[PDB]
């Protein structure tokens, strides 16, 4: 089905024509424009109070990168490259090797932040719960290297935010 | 925290005037806040 | 096997046509120097006409010609029209590139470049 | 003088004695298979390869059983997809959950196999087997838990590399491959078993955790340690 | 909202609708931000027998398209790409604005 | 009779059936020029000839819309002016005659 | 468990270290190097072995679907502890 | 330049201040989408159908997803479906507000564009909430939806639809029979019906000059021959039917939502085939099959059966289109993308014609160009 | 009831088949071949001159008023003679369809312009010169569409790198920007995804 | 219709530079079967490929560069015939290798019990 948007005439009684040279005349609707705005001038400003107030987020919010832990400490990452192979960017570069006590560990773990789209792929892909995207998004830096995170500065992010980190996949991991 | 206020306006914080050792008393980042008063402020939980 | 030709038929109206892109670059170059406030002599633009132009003297496809100069037109009317800017028109120049070794000696020096 | 079979009613003419598979092969069609290498000999217990002949109640053994005239050999039939799927859930019912930690990632037939003939799901809810690793010197890393018991190793070791250390120690579901004592595997062509065997379970230790098989670039060039050049 | 009544008449006067009916601003009228722990459900092919993937796999019945004609290789009525679009009807809800 | 037809740039037309009538009778005048055994020309000379006869035998506007089933009679009206006009060009073309060439022997293999 | 170079920049757990000679030094000069202090390999072989009394355990790392794929150990060598490979974890039989 | 939206560079030559030509100069925002595409696999070339017409965001996702689920011969679950349809209203709400405001803006008027960008910011909170980003969402995915909705998200969408034609209604107090507006857009770019057809517009521009025609009426795809909802059409062809066209197509997109709010069926949210859509966390991590499709989708891909497919949607700024070539491999072979905006821009120098520079302002903005889209 | 299986329209293929005979009864001239997939679209393989007759006839013809050109794209195909394959997207109105025609092509071999038939042909075909290369006759205006000025190359050739030769910088000692060679911080590493093992046997190819 | 009795060559058109014409030799060959599997879907096809060129380390973060735009570039093509006509008209240099395949093989599951031949087998 359709409407038409735009096909009715006016009637040509003599009231309605007055009635529109009046409007003509008269800026009747300029004047009701002029109430909305003074409307919306009375009513209460719609601004929060930034940085003492913050904007809703939630617990799928995708923000800075960060490397977990076990609760016993060790790494959770396994050097599978699977964040890696899904990467859409090729943000993420991963070198490994057996550790002294043998197991599989990364020794190289960068993420380029100037070349991450902020999708989450590999936070889907990781299949023991190692890189995530935390709740973090105010990392601005005022030098480009700054922005090319590496193993101990990720690592850095998960042991400073994983109480956040851990509330908030604790709340949506059941949607995965 | 203030339920009365419109949605957003209901949380918020005031900064302290020193943290480390950097005075800020004007300066105050939004990054000042722990992990867990982060989460508060933001509304990824209703329990502070 | 008979090709369908873009144009110039044979050879020699191929050439015809590379002359008259060639006269229309030749008339071109003072303006473009006088417009873009280019720092280079007319005399320097006039030979990297020239070298442009020489670069694909060993062609002997009709076809091939025709198209080079579909292309040249195109890139000279970028240039009337203003289109192109100051920078396009010094990218001719390579003004910014170091020069390359090109004895053995000193690409041997270098690196391992063949 | 070539016996005329048919591969899903297309002619075909081999030599008497060729396998269900040498001739799907010769059609252009690879069947699945796991225990089967050409360079050994033919051994049947994976039975990954098994085929429907358009008249027989019974599937064949594609690797080990010879054409006979006039068979019509029905690759993609119900019977062979349905016969694929129970093999791989076996397989898969037994294995672990190693993928990421596991070196042949990539590049493992059991993954390919499984997401191009297998099925998307499991039925299995007991628990795993958990089978304890050997050690047969510094080349060659056995994590033996990834084991599908299809006696590559063994036909290789014996046949090719005259050495008769590798075998299967008890029966069941308990049978294990290993040396049953404490002896290393050391000979001048032990990395080939790191090839053919078609899970992780035999992995290069040297190259243990290095890399995955979709980063690398392949060069072909040749080999200058001998003088064979290969 | 917090305002007071002399002000919410003028803005109603204003804007000549009861702006307190439907308000741009949320309070406390939205779901919390904790919510009780979700139990998602399964899907059609979570059963335990009779469910082969052979009878429900998608892609393995793709096909290669049909050669209707190849050059390789009574009167019959003109034909259409598909019987003719039927005229639309006039909305019964609003037909014009 | 209609105010407009709803369509930005259709006028509306005071004579339908006549028009109609004249663009049809064109169109079948030059068909009359394509060979016999043309599969082009027994196409449209078929829906030409049915259309012609519905034209001249509805002479209620809404009705010869409805049963032609081509929109309204404005748009109508210029398809068979399209019609027309590609009799013509089909004309000059000649279609019919048999395929100018083969393909290479692997042009539309795929995947490849 | 972070350690010092001789050249006084600390140690990764990966092992770098700028050489003495080495250039790329100036890069920390009048700011730092980002060294994480937890090192994971000596808190799991701070962690205990736990003794369990079958031949085959499982782990999932703690947590069920938040830990990591769960696997099956064999505790059958008496002169080694069975580790779970994903979380670095050792179980064993009650010897004696 | 502010009417330039940015990455527009517009060779015009005037008379004055008439007119004479246009001759668009595109390609400013042209990154080679296309190539990288070509360079990577099916589930990592679909944030590139993301970032294409930023304002339809999962639009694009969903046009992207019609055309590999149609190569891939598999079918989305009902509650997906209905996932899509509702979002794909959303965005077609988003993109709307952007369109009219920005295009009055462009005319000089700001306050609308305040208000109704207020009403963006809270889409752009379901939005993160579904997915976790405000606007490039990735949430539409080949095989249904990537994530379930959270348990009050229906309820917001609710509260927000009831108190959204308020919204609408203020909006047209400032702009419908303001004498203003009415001089700045009635008969400034007219465009005939055949010369629309010709030159290969689509959706707004169609039904401003008067064609009826819409692919979720005619081509229907999801659940959108379950849902009822009206068409606009306009009668003149210009910019003041083109607005009241997209209004009037606001609040059709408002019944839509509220239908599919009330109609949300239950189940799951991808196709239950773990050889197309990955399984969930806890089977891949207790199952050996789930355990090694996870692995091997999210490192090689699933791979896609040969064959082209052109399939097309109705996003808000038109039909938006996609023409996928497959070669039997996990990564796409061709991916053509066909932006209605194309031809759009393309029609602009016709549509200008005996006008004067404010004119072509308006111009640019009833036709309602993303250049992201348009340069690819 | 098959949950995860698309539904199949046997109606629509049919009308499309039936179509499909339609054209290339009309038109033996130049359609050299007729395809329906098996998701219902038509696809009709012409030789390249064909062009601007078949267009006109698939436009103008009242059985087949394909008033809209979609889209107009090309793809490369190295291992063919012909290696560019021109594609025509048409939707018809009036019988609520969609049509498919496509023709050959090479570097030196022009194809006539359709901007006589549809006037989206015009940037259409810009941009299919601009990146792959291919000539249009009758053009009113050809000329690159989206690459830069000077630019060097059809991009969206197989045979054209993904990161090009040049890249740009501004250069302090002239006070502009400059054109210099490519080099990256890092290289793009390419992953070899196929695996060796045959997935859909319907396609499959004849040993030869 | 002209006729041209010349050899296509397209290099003039395609826009490399003349250094990747001139000093670039391709490798036109059927990749070799990955010994890690037994499929052999991967060798049907031919590549063309370019020879390799320097990749040295980023200073920054230890990355590998490079300058070589033909680094990741691979054609393929359904026949050797087409692969080396697409190499000359682009003018690049190529060698050719033989497509390899396996030689068939005699395999009979009963020489496994041999009565008197050295194919019987010790174990299973
Ligand atoms: C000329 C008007 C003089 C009176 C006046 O300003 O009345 C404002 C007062 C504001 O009422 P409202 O807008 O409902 O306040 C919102 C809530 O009541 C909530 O109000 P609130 O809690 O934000 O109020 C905080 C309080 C204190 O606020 C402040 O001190 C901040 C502003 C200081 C301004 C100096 O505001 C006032 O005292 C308002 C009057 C300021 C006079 C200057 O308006 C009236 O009393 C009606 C005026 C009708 C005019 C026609
Ligand atoms: C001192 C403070 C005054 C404050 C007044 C504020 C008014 C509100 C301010 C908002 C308006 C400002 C923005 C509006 C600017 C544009 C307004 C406008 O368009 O007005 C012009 C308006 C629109 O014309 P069109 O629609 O284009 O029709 C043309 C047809 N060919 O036309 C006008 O000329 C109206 C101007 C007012 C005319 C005065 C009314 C005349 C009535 C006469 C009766 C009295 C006769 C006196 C004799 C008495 C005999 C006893
Ligand atoms: C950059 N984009 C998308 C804009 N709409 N810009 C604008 N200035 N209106
Ligand atoms: S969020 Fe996406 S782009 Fe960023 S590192 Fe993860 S996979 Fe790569
Ligand atoms: S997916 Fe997880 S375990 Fe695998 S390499 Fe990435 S962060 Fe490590
Ligand atoms: S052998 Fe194969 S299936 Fe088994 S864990 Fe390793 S990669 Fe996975
Ligand atoms: S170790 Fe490997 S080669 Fe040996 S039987 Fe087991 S799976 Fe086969
Ligand atoms: S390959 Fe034949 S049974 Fe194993
Ligand atoms: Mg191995
Ligand atoms: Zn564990």
């Amino acid at each position: 089905t359709y409407k038409f948007v735009n096909m009715r005439e006016p009637s040509m009684d003599m009231k309605s024509v007055t009635d529109r040279a009046a409007q003509t005349l008269l800026w009747t609707e300029l004047v009701r424009g002029l109430g909305m705005t003074l409307s919306y001038l009375f009513r209460e400003p719609a601004t929060i109070n930034y940085p003492f107030e913050k904007g809703p987020l939630s617990p799928r919010f995708r923000g800075e990168h960060a490397l977990r832990r076990y609760p016993s400490g060790e790494e959770r990452c396994i050097a599978c490259k699977l964040c890696e192979a899904v990467c859409p960017a090729q943000a993420i570069t991963i070198e490994a090797e057996p550790r002294a006590d043998g197991s599989r560990r990364t020794t190289r773990y960068d993420i380029d932040m100037t070349k991450c789209i902020y999708c989450g792929f590999c936070q889907e892909a990781c299949p023991v719960d190692a890189i995530v995207e935390g709740p973090n998004f105010e990392f601005s830096t005022e030098t480009h290297e700054e922005l090319l995170y590496n193993k101990e500065k990720l690592l850095n992010n998960g042991d400073k935010w994983e109480a956040e980190i851990a509330a908030n996949i604790q709340a949506d991991y059941l949607y995965r | 925290e203030d339920n009365k206020q419109f949605f957003g306006r209901h949380r918020w914080v005031i900064y302290t005037t020193e943290m480390n050792g950097r005075d800020t008393f004007w300066d105050v980042d939004g990054s000042m806040v722990p992990p867990e008063w982060h989460r508060w402020l933001h509304c990824m939980t209703d329990d502070p | 096997t008979s090709v369908k030709p873009i144009f110039s038929r044979d050879m020699n109206e191929a050439k015809r046509r590379v002359r008259e892109l060639y006269r229309a670059w030749y008339r071109e170059v003072p303006n473009t120097v006088h417009l873009f406030q280019l720092d280079i002599s007319v005399k320097q633009g006039r030979d990297k006409v020239r070298e442009m132009f020489m670069k694909n003297a060993h062609v002997t496809d009709p076809r091939v010609v025709d198209l080079l100069v579909i292309k040249g037109k195109m890139e000279l009317e970028e240039t009337i029209n203003v289109w192109k800017q100051r920078t396009h028109i010094m990218r001719f120049f390579h003004e910014t590139e170091a020069p390359r070794p090109t004895d053995f000696l000193s690409k041997f020096y270098v690196g391992h470049d063949p | 003088n070539l016996i005329e079979v048919f591969v899903d009613g297309q002619s075909v003419m081999v030599e008497p004695g060729t396998t269900v598979l040498q001739a799907c092969e010769k059609v252009g069609m690879q069947i699945p298979r796991f225990c089967y290498h050409e360079r050994l000999s033919v051994a049947g217990n994976c039975r990954m390869c098994l085929v429907e002949i358009e008249k027989a109640p019974k599937v064949v053994a594609a690797c080990a059983m010879p054409v006979m005239k006039g068979w019509n050999i029905l690759t993609n039939s119900e019977k062979s997809k349905k016969a694929r799927e129970g093999v791989m859930e076996f397989l898969l019912a037994n294995h672990p959950l190693d993928c990421p930690i596991c070196d042949q990632g990539g590049e493992c037939d059991l993954q390919d196999q499984s997401m191009m003939f297998g099925s998307d799901r499991s039925r299995f809810l007991e628990g795993k087997r958990a089978v304890e690793d050997k050690n047969i010197g510094p080349l060659v890393k056995t994590i033996m838990t990834r084991c599908i018991q299809c006696t590559r190793c063994i036909r290789f070791a014996s046949e090719i590399a005259g050495v008769d250390d590798l075998g299967t120690t008890g029966r069941g579901n308990d049978m294990q491959v290993g040396t049953y004592i404490e002896k290393m595997f050391m000979s001048e062509l032990s990395g080939n078993i790191i090839d053919i065997c078609p899970v992780g379970a035999l992995t290069s230790k040297p190259y243990a955790f290095t890399a995955r098989p979709w980063e690398t670039r392949k060069t072909e060039s040749i080999d200058v340690m001998d003088a064979v050049g290969s | 909202a917090s305002a007071t009544r002399v002000i919410q008449l003028l803005r109603n006067w204003a804007s000549g609708r009861d702006l307190q009916a439907k308000l741009q601003l949320r309070y406390q009228e939205i779901s919390k931000r904790t919510q009780p722990p979700p139990k998602l459900p399964v899907g059609p092919s979570h059963k335990l027998s009779n469910n082969y993937y052979c009878t429900r796999d998608g892609r393995r019945e793709a096909m290669p398209p049909s050669i209707v004609m190849s050059s390789q290789k009574t009167e019959k009525k003109a034909v259409t790409p598909a019987p003719p679009i039927k005229r639309w009807e006039l909305s019964k809800d609003q037909p014009y604005l | 009779l209609k105010k407009t037809t709803g369509l930005v740039g259709l006028a509306v037309c005071e004579t339908p059936h006549e028009r109609l009538k004249i663009l049809y009778t064109k169109i079948l005048d030059v068909l009359g020029q394509i060979p016999k055994n043309a599969a082009y020309r027994k196409y449209t000379e078929q829906i030409t000839n049915e259309k012609l006869g519905m034209v001249k035998a509805e002479p209620d506007v809404k009705k010869l819309e409805e049963q032609l089933q081509g929109g309204q009679i404005e748009e109508v009206i210029l398809q068979a002016e399209n019609e027309l006009s590609l009799a013509r060009k089909m004309l000059r073309w000649k279609p019919w005659e048999p395929l100018v060439e083969e393909p290479p022997a692997n042009q539309w293999k795929w995947p490849i | 468990g972070v350690r010092t170079s001789p050249t006084g920049e600390k140690v990764t757990h990966t092992g770098q270290a700028y050489d003495d000679g080495d250039y790329r030094r100036v890069r920390f000069s009048d700011r730092q190097k980002e060294v994480n202090e937890n090192f994971a390999i000596d808190l799991i072989a701070e962690q205990p072995v736990s003794e369990v009394g079958s031949r085959v355990i499982s782990c999932d790392g703690g947590g069920g679907a938040l830990g990591h794929p769960r696997v099956y150990i064999n505790l059958d060598k008496e002169t080694k502890t069975g580790t779970c490979g994903y979380c670095g974890l050792q179980f064993r039989q009650p010897h004696h | 330049h502010p009417a330039a939206h940015g990455v527009l560079r517009l060779v015009m030559e005037l008379s004055g201040e008439m007119v004479r030509k246009c001759d668009p100069h595109i390609g400013l925002l042209h990154r080679g989408t296309e190539k990288l595409i070509e360079y990577k696999t099916y589930l990592q070339a679909l944030p590139y159908f993301d970032r294409l017409d930023y304002v339809s965001m999962m639009c694009n996702e969903q046009a992207y997803s019609l055309a590999v689920e149609k190569l891939l011969n598999i079918q989305p679950p009902p509650r997906a479906q209905w996932i899509r349809v509702l979002f794909g209203e959303i965005t077609r709400l988003l993109n709307h507000i952007m369109a009219v405001t920005t295009h009055a803006l462009d005319i000089g008027a700001m306050t609308p564009f305040f208000w109704m960008f207020e009403e963006r910011e809270k889409m752009f909170e379901f939005y993160e909430r579904v997915s976790g980003a405000r606007m490039h969402a990735a949430y539409i995915r080949p095989g249904g939806v990537h994530q379930d909705l959270p348990l009050g998200l229906l309820d917001d969408i609710y509260e927000f639809s009831k108190n959204f034609s308020f919204r609408i209604d203020e909006l047209e107090e400032m702009l419908t029979n303001n004498r203003i507006w009415r001089n700045r857009t009635v008969d400034i770019g007219v465009v005939t019906a055949e010369d629309a057809l010709n030159y290969g517009f689509s959706g707004v521009m169609l039904r401003g000059s008067g064609i009826q025609w819409d692919l979720r009426k005619t081509q229907p795809y999801d659940v959108y021959d379950q849902v009822e909802f009206d068409v606009p059409i306009g009668s003149r062809g210009d910019c003041y039917d083109r607005y009241l066209c997209r209004v009037e197509e606001m609040r059709q997109s408002l019944r839509i939502i509220s239908q599919c709010l009330n109609k949300m069926p239950p189940g799951e949210i991808k196709v239950d085939d773990a050889k197309v859509s990955p399984p969930k966390r806890a089977e891949m991590k207790t199952s050996m099959e789930s355990l090694i499709h996870h692995f091997k989708l999210y490192t090689e891909g699933y791979q896609v059966p040969p064959g082209a497919t052109y399939t097309a949607i109705e996003a808000p700024k038109g039909e938006f289109g996609v023409y996928l070539v497959s070669d039997g491999s996990s990564r796409p072979y061709r991916c053509k993308i066909k932006a209605p905006g194309f031809a759009h821009l393309a029609g602009l120098d016709k549509m200008s014609k005996g006008h004067m520079l404010a004119d072509v302002v308006a111009i640019i903005g009833t036709q309602d160009i993303v250049f992201g889209e348009v340069d690819r | 009831t098959r949950p995860t299986i698309r539904p199949r329209n046997d109606v629509v293929h049919k009308q499309l088949s039936a179509f499909g005979q339609y054209v290339a009864e009309i038109l033996p001239k130049y359609v050299q071949q007729v395809q329906v997939s098996c998701f219902n679209e038509l696809e009709i393989f012409i030789h390249p001159d064909g062009v601007i007759p078949v267009l006109t006839f698939l436009r103008d013809h009242t059985n087949a008023q394909f008033k809209s050109l979609a889209d107009l794209t090309a793809v490369d195909v190295p291992t063919r003679q012909n290696r560019f394959e021109i594609v025509y997207n048409l939707l018809s109105l009036r019988f609520n369809s969609r049509i498919r025609v496509k023709t050959y092509t090479d570097e030196l071999t022009p194809i006539e312009s359709s901007v006589t038939v549809y006037k989206a042909a015009n940037w259409y075909e810009r941009e299919i010169w601009d990146m792959f290369g291919v000539f249009f006759a009758n053009h009113p205006d050809l000329r690159r569409i989206l690459t830069d000025y000077g630019f060097e190359g059809h991009p969206f050739r197989k045979d054209f790198p993904l990161s090009g030769y040049v890249e740009l910088r501004y250069d302090d000692e002239v006070k502009r920007v400059v054109a210099e060679p490519v080099e990256l911080a890092q290289e793009f590493r390419k992953f070899d995804l196929n695996s060796p093992w045959e997935a859909f046997p319907a396609y499959r190819q004849p040993p030869e | 219709l002209i006729a041209v009795d010349e050899k296509l060559d397209i290099t003039t058109l395609t826009g490399v530079p003349e250094e990747h014409i001139k000093t670039r030799k391709v490798r036109i060959f059927v990749p070799a079967r990955n010994n890690m599997q037994s499929g052999v879907n991967n060798t049907k096809k031919w590549k063309m490929e370019f020879d390799t060129r320097e990749r040295w380390e980023n200073p920054l973060m230890g990355w590998s560069s490079t300058a070589d735009p033909l680094s990741n570039l691979v054609l393929t093509f359904s026949t050797k015939e087409d692969a080396v006509a697409f190499a000359e008209k682009n003018g690049w240099s190529f060698d050719v290798e033989e497509r390899k395949v396996p030689k068939p093989k005699s395999k009979s599951y009963g020489a496994n019990f041999s009565w008197n031949k050295r194919t019987r087998v010790s174990t299973k």
